[PDB]
């Protein structure tokens, strides 16, 4: 199958007869499910994203059915808005990014060109928007706030910025602010014709 | 783990 990035790549998953909506997230090393009871031992862990860290419980060897595929591996449980299917399980069910083909065994980091500069950024199907670490871009910008861990984070919003990604030109909105990693979100992934596929 | 989600 093929899954478009026009919208959030949400899929219903099932864990032990519990059915939950989850986001297919190439920007996530791990799978993070909203608070639920799971059987077995777990250990506390801290995971990072935009906004900071949240404390989760790490359960190993949890079966998760995803679009008719059986994944089994580590599931982190904690206070998240959206169930996130990360690369640990995506790789197991054979998910790839395509536009050529990019596998998910490693972080899907690519070189982009923006403002004459080369930067490394993460292809992130779990992000609506493209967010870069602090830099100077030419043009007007608007103050914007985006939702993070612990609350809203302040960013600068630049519109109609040319970005070259994997030999493809995009022109679109780039947010600049305190992200742990440069992320290419669905706004630009769609422009370069990226889809998720098994 | 780095878990990058953004809305």
């Amino acid at each position: 199958p093929q899954i478009t990035l026009w919208k959030r790549p949400l899929v219903t998953i099932r864990i032990g007869g519990q059915l939950k909506e989850a986001l297919l997230n190439t920007g996530s090393d791990f799978t993070v499910l909203e608070e639920m009871n799971l059987p077995g031992k777990w250990k506390p862990k801290m995971i990072r994203g935009i906004g900071g860290f949240i404390k989760v419980r790490q359960y190993d060897q949890i079966p998760v059915e995803i679009l008719g595929h059986k994944a089994i591996g580590t599931v982190l449980v904690g206070p998240t808005p959206v169930n996130i299917i990360g690369r640990n399980l995506l790789t197991q069910i054979g998910m790839t990014l395509n536009f050529p083909q990019i596998t998910l065994w490693k972080r899907p980091l690519v070189t982009i060109r923006i403002g004459g500069q080369l930067k490394e950024a993460l292809l992130n199907t779990g992000s609506d928007d493209t967010v870069l670490e602090e830099m100077n871009l030419p043009g007007k910008w608007k103050p914007k706030m985006i939702g993070g861990i612990g609350g809203f984070i302040k960013v600068r919003q630049y519109d109609q910025i040319p970005v070259e990604i994997l030999g493809h030109k995009a022109i679109g909105t780039v947010l600049v602010g305190p992200t742990p990693v440069n992320i290419i979100g669905r706004n630009l992934l769609t422009q370069i014709g990226m889809t998720l596929n098994f | 783990a780095t878990i990058m989600m953004q809305r």
